[PDB]
Formats: C-alpha cells, sequence, structure tokens
C-alpha cells in the first residue's frame, strides 16, 4: 500500500 | 519462445529501438548491475531493457550516424552461468567481453561519441565507471526511461493480469476457515501465492487485528485474534518481476454486527464511485481523483453524525493518499507528473480508508477500529479493466463465504  | 515470464525476445529488441529514435548522432548510454548482498534483485531499468538477471555487469547501447539499422549492443558478464556465447546467442547482444576487461574496453567507446548518458547522482561498478568522469557533454537518462515504463503494452497487461488472479483466489480460500494467531493466518496466504504460480512475496504484508490496525506500518504479526474484532490484511504476489497489490478486511466471528455494517459501508462507497471514474475520454488527472475522494468522505461521515468532533478533522480520520502507479516496482516511476491528465495503458490503485481513535467524544462501538479496500485498475479508451475482480467485497457475498465455504 500507500504512498503518503 | 519466450525469455522471461509473458515477454518475448522480439519486445525487448523493439524496447532498444524506441529509446534510440529520440538519441542525436554520436550518443552512448551506460547502465550498470546491481550485486548480491539474500535473494538477488537486479536493477529495474537494465532488466527493461534486456531481460537479464545476472549480478556483476555493464550494458552499453550506441549510436553512431543517423540511421536506425547502425545500433550496437553491447554486455560485459562474469566467465551456473550463461557466458560469452550465450549472451549472444539467447540474449541477441551484437558485442560481448569478459567483465575483467572493463578497464580497458570502455575508454575506446568514450573517445569516438560526442553525448554520454549517465546518472551521475551503492554497485561496485557504478562507483567505478563515476571515477572516470570527474569538449564533451554528461547528460541524465533515468527519468527519460520512466516515461516508457509508465504505458504498458498489451503483453505486459496480461501478465499482470494472471498475477492478481492467483492473488484473488487465495484470499477466498481463507475466508472459509477460522484462525486464532496473527502468524498462522501468514503463513497460510504465502503458501498459497506459490503453490498457485507465483515466485515471492511482492512487499512485506500487514496482518493486524483488533487495535493494531490503527497503525499504518504494521508487521510483527504475532498478536492472538479475539471473537469481537475484525482484521485488516495487505498482502499479494509477484510473476515474472511484476507486481500485484490487495486490501481486504472481514470479522472474526463471521457476522458482521450492526455497528461494523454501519463503517464498512462509508468506505466501499467512496471506493465504487472513485473506481467508475478511470476513463480516459474523461480528462481526470491522478490528483483530480484524489480532490474528489476528499469530498466524498466528508458526506460519508456526516449521515454518520461524526463530522463535528472538534480537533478531529477529516484529514485525520483519513491521513493518507488515493493510490499510486504499479508495475515492475510497487511504487512505480514516482518521478512522472501527478497533475497531467491519465493516459491509455496505465495502471493505477484505489485505496481509502478510515481509523478511529480511542477518545471519549465518538460512540463507544466505534473506537479502535479500522478499514481498508484495494484493487488495482487499468485505463482504456471508453472503459477500463479491473484486475482483482474475483475477490468478494459486498457484504452479502463475504457472509456467505464464511457461514458456507
Ligand atoms: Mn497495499
Ligand atoms: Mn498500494
Amino acid at each position: 500500500x500507500p504512498p503518503a | 519462445g519466450e525469455l522471461t515470464p509473458g515477454i518475448s525476445a522480439l519486445e525487448y529488441y523493439e524496447r532498444r529501438i524506441r529509446l534510440a529514435e529520440t538519441l542525436p548522432p554520436k550518443s552512448c548510454v551506460i547502465l550498470a548491475g546491481n550485486d548480491i548482498q539474500y535473494p538477488f534483485q537486479q536493477e529495474n531499468d537494465l532488466f527493461y531493457l534486456s531481460g537479464w538477471n545476472e549480478p556483476n555487469s555493464v550494458m552499453i547501447l550506441e549510436k553512431p550516424t543517423d540511421s536506425l539499422s547502425d545500433t550496437i549492443f553491447h554486455m560485459l558478464v562474469p566467465p551456473f552461468r550463461s557466458g560469452v556465447y550465450g549472451v549472444q546467442e539467447i540474449f541477441n547482444a551484437d558485442e560481448s567481453a569478459s567483465i575483467n576487461d572493463l578497464s580497458k574496453y570502455l575508454p575506446k567507446i568514450i573517445n569516438r561519441n560526442e553525448f554520454i548518458y549517465f546518472d551521475m547522482l551503492s554497485s561496485s561498478n557504478f562507483k567505478h565507471i563515476k571515477s572516470l568522469l570527474d569538449n564533451k557533454t554528461i547528460k541524465p537518462i533515468s527519468k527519460r526511461i520512466a516515461e516508457f515504463r509508465k504505458i504498458k503494452s498489451p503483453q505486459e497487461l496480461r501478465i499482470m493480469r494472471r498475477a492478481g488472479q492467483i492473488s484473488g483466489r487465495s484470499f477466498n480460500q481463507a475466508f472459509a476457515k477460522r484462525f486464532r494467531n496473527e502468524r498462522t493466518l501468514d503463513s497460510f496466504l504465502h503458501y498459497k501465492f506459490i503453490s498457485g504460480g507465483c515466485d515471492k512475496d511482492a512487499y512485506i504484508p500487514v496482518v493486524a487485528t483488533g487495535s493494531n490496525s490503527l497503525c499504518i506500518h504494521y508487521t510483527r504479526n504475532d498478536d492472538v485474534m479475539f471473537d469481537d474484532e475484525m482484521v485488516l490484511v495487505d498482502a499479494a504476489g509477484s510473476l515474472g518481476g511484476y507486481c500485484a497489490d490487495i486490501s481486504r478486511t472481514w470479522p472474526n466471528s463471521g457476522k458482521f454486527t450492526d455497528a461494523q455494517r454501519d463503517l464498512y459501508e462509508a468506505v466501499l462507497n467512496v471506493q465504487r464511485d472513485c473506481i467508475k471514474l478511470c476513463k480516459a475520454s474523461n480528462n481526470y488527472s491522478l490528483h483530480d481523483i484524489h480532490e474528489k475522494s476528499i469530498t466524498l468522505m466528508k458526506q460519508e461521515l456526516k449521515n454518520l453524525g461524526i463530522d463535528k468532533v472538534s480537533g478531529w478533522n477529516v484529514e485525520k480520520l483519513y491521513p493518507h493518499y488515493i493510490g499510486h502507479n504499479l508495475g515492475l516496482d510497487v511504487h512505480d516511476v514516482p518521478k512522472v507528473s501527478r497533475y497531467e491528465p491519465l493516459k491509455v495503458g496505465q495502471v493505477i490503485t484505489i485505496e481509502p480508508g478510515l481509523y478511529i481513535p480511542n477518545e471519549e467524544s465518538f460512540p463507544s462501538y466505534f473506537r479502535n477500529v479500522g478499514i481498508r479496500i484495494e484493487d488495482d485498475i487499468a485505463i482504456g479508451e471508453d472503459t477500463y479493466t479491473n484486475l482483482t475482480v474475483e475477490a468478494v467485497k459486498e457484504i452479502d457475498d463475504l457472509e456467505n463465504v464464511m457461514q458456507n465455504g
């Protein structure tokens, strides 16, 4: 998963 | 008749021709590979152009004139090994030699060219070549290669679909069982990926039950699983170099309660609406989609009556981005622009979520709960393609597999  | 799983030797040749079509006369590109530290992991820019997966090697691509039929492809390799005769007969290199001859072979190429492409800003051959370059011009190359990697070919799309199908059926088989510790669920999914046909894990996974689900980077995966909680899992496999990526959440007891139903439906509502936008005729960009996902979530929070809490705006209950590009790396091509419209052939993820803290300002049946749902989507001309569609997510489909199998 999530980048930022 | 393939070279690597899913890709033929002819496509690799066409990738090299397309890059040469953007270079001026008298240029040469230089790329160095990685070393053994551990299962080996090649430098992905060199793998995209050749398919070679041995350590301690150097690749060079040379363009002498303004004609596309004079191009030359060099490779330097160690003397199981493929060898000098195999790298030409199987990988189709025009010239080859032993890696021990780098101090005499490379200088002959540099002296006869005008433009030198090398990323001056850790491998053993990298430190060697950089020390040589500190009336010619030195230019970067990594950003220019990424603009090609972000548009997948029809064959590339087909191998990514197979890895997403294998990971999704493994989730369905886990839904029909009961587990009492995070570590048993972890080792089950890993074995199903491999015996299903994948090569290895795509990334280090998350298995977090109960209150552990509030930590976005939880990795220990060794706790006891209580009968009153839900669990959040993020894991997937990889095949031939290409990655997948999946998230699901479900209750440990096998039946949704009323409070569990109301929170899960808020997350699923946002995800379905955002997936419908992924059409290239709409002209949306990735950042446009993130902005619209914030507007949709705050309406769901208003219907729940939990949107006016002092000190907990929407950015604190939903504190991460909406997705990213996907390919040979998990966070693929991170240097392209987030603000330009999406094109036909890209692959992106969609993964919103919600996470409620342990404070008295919220109802007692909402504290210490976290949920996330994620899929992989390919962009089309006037439609799209869901690559991980086999894994169920609707409430009525979930409860049917958990109870009947
Ligand atoms: Mn993920
Ligand atoms: Mn992801």
